[PDB]
């Protein structure tokens, strides 16, 4: 009920909040002091780096043991993957592009759009067809971000 | 102290029938039902993707949500779904005696930190947290008699004016009507959308 | 449902002409008819006990002593778990019903008791009540505390069972405790205020008094054979011991018995990648089947096509069957079970689509099928085909498998899908942008969400979507054309192929990783444990990546584990700690400590021959069985040890003592069978409870006190002299 | 903004989705003619506010 | 009050191992931890502002 007063007030409190303070969406946790137990993954081979670790715990550890009993809020220390675009402004501008050209051009390629549907209702009498029409799907792997044509 | 108590007949009279008194108003204000709370207290969280497919919906709003589940009070397990009309539901299930509107208060607070990364027609349909349990109680269904309203009439009729006073009343936690209201479609004939240069956009 | 109702009460002078709301589906008519049902069997309980003791006793106005002292600890009852806050249902009643003969008992021996010394002195009645609740003011709060030791402890446990046994127990407690103080406040005050101080009575009652003394004395002259042959009887005493721990193997284990409710569902489920008239055909004939060839159990059939429990689409149906009322279906053969069976296996006659009858459990609360249920998911990242590969491994070997009944997917299988490819660089070479194909793909198929309107005093939203004509079949994806950078027209010819491939239509997540569900049930006799250990040697035999996880009442009773040998080891200590307390020694009260199984063979042959299975009811019984019995022998043990302490041998105040308390035993023991016959054996809502909970009593009862009046004085002999 | 204009966009989207709160009683609204709106949703005797 | 116990022993024996019985059976549910809830309750609402 602590949490419920917190976040009530909260809510009187977001109007005068900036436009984005509330586009991005604030978050309201039970705070614990102590730290319980660091769970953490090494590398014996020395094969796989740090960031790899770390991609392998938000992927894989912290979701499965999120959910479990006692286990509240926590912090991990690193982050997961993403595909990092790292642009280049010497090649920028030799194209005579622009970091919103690309920002624009990779917001048009990776869409998941509601492409619809085959035989869809309402149908025309005498359909006894009916699939679900995948459209563009959003990439996956490094080859695809790769061939995104500006 | 002894003799008070043993020697008055309707004194015992009394104390019977005070109970039975306790036991009328006790019993004209109790709740009857079947069993007892067995199961433990459920919370779905649904919305309707229009034209979707199975993937679409998936990857695009279940994920999404279900990333920004950790970190709940009492729960037990966390199940989705996700249809291909374009529909979907989220089921967490808490633990047996959690209290379930606070409970609502933790996954709707732990949801409104992934509605602003959904798309935009999904925040645009309307998403709906209800902490109803799984099975349906009764159906109330109209029926026109002569046959002059097909069945999109009799479902504008329920959404529009049986549906809002019945959503409001004391135990009804979650609905589902069977069709939709009226919606005015506009169908695009693709030959004229031709004919002048015109795009759906 | 009284909320709804009034609100469509609120809502029906407005409708429009031949506007006719009904009512096709609805599951609280049988919560009211099971109510109805449980207070019904009470009064007729009540009824046929004091019909009993007033044609039995010939006399009026010491039947009405304990008449009038039911309704008094029933109503207390009610108001001591309302105190709580629980919630009058079937099971409380169950309570109060089986709760009837512990507290006719205490009523029926304080009466007694001042009829015997009435009998004996006729004095005045203050010293003599003073003796009289001096025996029996002990005597009540000693069964007090040996009830409460055998019953109360079932409340120590947690889980759906421990919720059902806490209402049992604090039902039953209850009940115990306001009959011990109503009986002690108010039963001699109310004995010795309006009688008379009856013998020798003419005609032929009053002989049939003396043909039921002349049994008595037949019983007196019988129980010599007994008494003599002290020797045989302990090795078939151990002979039924070892038949009960025989016996507890044979009765299969469950948690609640499947009811009668008045609905069966239907899932229908078409040959998928079907569209909507296939489903549409399948779904009338089975309305037509329903109305015209089983229209003798059948009421109303809504058929909702599109919404099974599976999942949702263009190929599924589901039918809303609700039955009649049980006043117009009697008989075995009208069930919802023997419909369910009668119409599988003419629904294995649709060669079209695969249609699924099943009824629902007996809490709805619980789930929406009977049965256990596991979701097979995935940990590593196998690939959705090799899950869907493994699920249907599971499948064959599970329908191979002679413990399970007919397993389920709960879901969709895979289903071709069309995959256009968009030619991205030819596309955006010849001018259109890539936002714009996007734009005319979503809104042209996916059925876009542009704004808002009002009409009719309502705001309601506008789509926009193509034609009924220019989607339906590969070769009008070619109709749409996507504009030119230039004002020129470019089709999807130019820049999308199609290839037909492989996929889902319902995908499933559990725990934050992609799953399936396997629905099913186990065989009709084996137990919960059999079936799940029987899905433990089929997921041995599946892949390396996926896992097994159940859901649901599965997840309880897969985790919690089993705390009933702890229940009656515990309630048997403490009740022989209560009886030693009573007894103030240690060796003596062995002989109520070992008379239980003798007080369960009957629950456990009665369960047998009847087809019912182990569940929460049948354990309800067996301690309501075991502490009727006890009461029963300790007043025996007590009253012959304390003619045994007033200065005599052991074997004349045993005699005297069992002869004296014969007619009280035998007495509430018939009234208490005819307070559990009417619903061991009634017909109507609610069936499977009250037979299974009537059952076990009737049957533990009847071998117990009529087998444990001959035996307890035996090894009370053999444990007290030697 | 107009009264129907508040009532059209705002009022009646609100109320539509509000469906299903714990002990509600009646709700009640206005739109007034400055652009202001006015929702009083009264829950019944003995709700904690919070 | 001990009166009543001095020419009943065994129900004071009983009395005895009851307690000891209920507290055996208290023993093997409750939980063992270091220190009781001494922290107060604390809610600590974050947000990442861009940049």
């Amino acid at each position: 009920i602590a949490q419920v007063q917190v976040q009530n007030k909260l809510q009187l409190a977001t109007p005068l909040l900036p436009q984005e303070v509330q586009r991005q969406g604030i978050r309201v946790t039970k705070a614990v002091k102590n730290f319980l137990m660091v769970v953490g993954v090494v590398s014996t081979d020395g094969s796989m780096t740090k960031e790899d670790l770390s991609n392998y715990i938000v992927s894989n550890i912290q979701d499965p043991l999120s959910r479990t009993k006692g286990v509240g809020d926590f912090q991990v220390f690193g982050s997961q993957y993403s595909m990092r675009i790292w642009l280049d402004p010497a090649k920028l501008n030799s194209y005579q592009l622009t970091p919103g050209d690309v920002s624009s051009a990779i917001q048009a390629q990776n869409v998941q759009i509601s492409s619809g549907q085959l035989g869809g209702l309402p149908a025309v009498k005498g359909q006894q067809l009916n699939a679900t029409i995948i459209g563009k799907t959003r990439l996956q792997t490094a080859e695809q971000f790769e061939n995104i044509l500006l | 102290m002894s003799k008070f108590f043993i020697d008055r007949p309707i004194f015992a009279w009394v104390i019977a029938l005070v109970i039975m008194l306790a036991g009328g108003l006790s019993i004209l204000s109790l709740p009857v039902n079947q069993y007892p709370a067995i199961a433990p207290p459920a919370i779905a969280v649904q919305v309707s993707y229009p034209g979707a497919s199975a993937e679409t919906v998936q990857d695009t709003v279940v994920q999404v949500i279900e990333q920004q589940m950790n970190g709940i009070d009492n729960l037990r397990y966390i199940s989705s779904e996700s249809n291909s009309d374009g529909s979907m539901t989220i089921t967490v299930t808490f633990e047996q005696g959690t209290d379930p509107d606070i409970a609502q208060v933790q996954v709707q607070n732990k949801l409104q930190l992934a509605t602003p990364l959904l798309p935009q027609e999904v925040q645009r349909q309307g998403i709906r947290v209800t902490k109803a349990v799984k099975n349906f109680l009764m159906v109330v269904g109209v029926v026109s008699t002569d046959g002059s309203m097909t069945k999109e009439d009799l479902s504008n009729y329920i959404v529009s004016n049986i549906q809002d006073p019945l959503s409001r009343t004391k135990g009804v936690g979650d609905f589902q009507v069977f069709g939709s209201q009226y919606s005015m479609r506009i169908w695009l004939d693709p030959a004229k959308l031709n004919s002048y240069q015109l795009t759906p956009g | 449902a009284k909320a709804i109702r009034q609100t469509i009460a609120n809502l029906e002078p407005f409708m429009p002409q031949g506007m006719k709301v009904v009512y096709p589906y609805d599951t609280t008519p049988v919560v009211s008819a099971s109510i109805h049902e449980v207070v019904k069997t009470l009064g007729e309980a009540i009824l046929l006990v004091f019909l009993v003791m007033y044609l039995f006793l010939q006399n009026f106005r010491a039947t009405l002593i304990p008449t009038i002292a039911v309704p008094v600890v029933l109503l207390g009852t009610f108001g001591v778990l309302a105190a709580f806050g629980f919630s009058i249902n079937t099971l409380t009643m169950f309570g109060m019903v089986l709760a009837i003969g512990l507290l006719v008992d205490d009523a029926i021996v304080v009466v007694e008791n001042v009829e015997r010394v009435m009998a004996e002195e006729g004095l005045s009645p203050r010293e003599a009540a003073r003796k009289s609740m001096g025996q029996i003011q002990g005597a009540l709060v000693g069964i007090a505390m040996v009830l409460s030791a055998v019953f109360l402890p079932m409340a120590f446990f947690g889980g759906s069972t421990g919720v059902i046994y806490r209402q049992f127990s604090i039902t039953i407690v209850s009940a115990m405790a306001l009959s011990v103080i109503v009986a002690l406040i108010l039963t001699p005050a109310l004995c010795a205020t309006m009688l008379k101080p009856g013998e020798h009575k003419g005609g032929f009652f009053g002989w049939f008094n003396r043909m039921f003394l002349s049994t008595t004395h037949g019983y007196e002259r019988g129980v010599a054979s007994i008494l003599k042959h002290r020797a045989p009887y302990l090795l078939i005493y151990v002979v039924i011991v070892a038949g009960m721990i025989w016996m507890f193997t044979r009765i299969p284990t469950a948690f609640l018995p499947d009811e009668d409710q008045g609905v069966l569902f239907a899932q229908v489920q078409t040959p998928p990648g079907s569209s909507a008239e296939r489903t549409q055909v399948v779904v009338d004939s089975m309305r037509e089947y329903l109305l015209e060839k089983e229209s003798s159990s059948v009421s109303s059939v809504f058929t909702v096509t599109g919404f099974n429990f599976a999942g949702r689409g263009q190929s599924s149906g589901m039918a809303f069957i609700m039955l009649k009322p049980w006043e117009e279906r009697p008989g075995g053969e009208n069930s919802v079970f023997e419909l369910a069976k009668r119409a599988q296996m003419h629904f294995f006659s649709f060669k079209d689509a695969m249609v699924f009858a099943f009824a629902p459990p007996s809490v709805l609360e619980l789930g929406n099928a009977t049965g256990f249920d596991l979701f097979l998911q995935d940990q590593a990242g196998v690939g959705h085909e090799v899950l869907l590969q493994a699920r249907n491994k599971f499948l064959m070997l599970a329908a191979q498998n002679p413990a399970l009944q007919r397993v389920r997917p709960n879901g969709m299988s895979d289903e071709p899908q069309y995959k256009l490819e968009i030619d991205d660089e030819k596309a955006s070479a010849l001018g259109v942008s890539l936002a714009d194909i996007n734009s005319t793909v979503s809104i042209a198929w996916g059925s876009s969400y542009v704004n808002d309107f009002i009409d009719r005093g309502r705001v309601k939203r506008v789509y926009l979507q193509g034609r009924p004509d220019a989607r339906m079949n590969p070769d009008d994806l070619s109709k749409w054309y996507v504009r030119n950078d230039k004002g020129e027209m470019v089709p999807f010819n130019a820049f999308a192929t199609g290839k037909w491939e492989y996929g889902s239509p319902k995908l499933e997540r559990y725990n934050g990783v992609p799953a399936m569900e396997i629905l099913g049930e186990p065989a009709p006799g084996l137990s919960s444990g059999d079936a799940m250990a029987a899905v433990e040697e089929i997921v041995k035999q599946l892949p390396k990546g996926v896992g097994y996880s159940w859901t649901g009442l599965s997840y309880e009773e897969r985790l919690s584990g089993s705390q009933a040998p702890a229940l009656y080891a515990l309630s048997l200590l403490v009740v022989f700690l209560c009886l030693a307390a009573l007894y103030e020694s240690w060796s003596i009260p062995f002989s109520v400590m070992l008379v239980v199984p003798l007080g369960v063979i009957g629950a456990l042959l009665a369960t047998s021959m009847r087809g019912l299975s182990n569940d929460v009811f049948f354990q309800v019984g067996l301690l309501t069985t075991i502490g009727l019995s006890a009461k029963n022998a300790i007043l025996i043990v007590e009253f012959a040890k304390e003619l045994h302490e007033q200065g005599k041998g052991i074997v004349e105040a045993a005699i005297e003592a069992c002869r004296m308390r014969l007619r009280p035993i035998v007495m509430t023991s018939l009234a208490f069978i005819l307070g559990v016959v009417p619903l061991a054996i009634s017909t109507g809502a609610g069936s499977g409870s009250q037979h299974a909970i009537g059952t076990g009593v009737i049957g533990g009862m009847v071998t117990a006190t009529v087998l444990a009046i001959f035996w307890v004085p035996l090894f009370y002999v053999a444990v007290s002299t030697l």
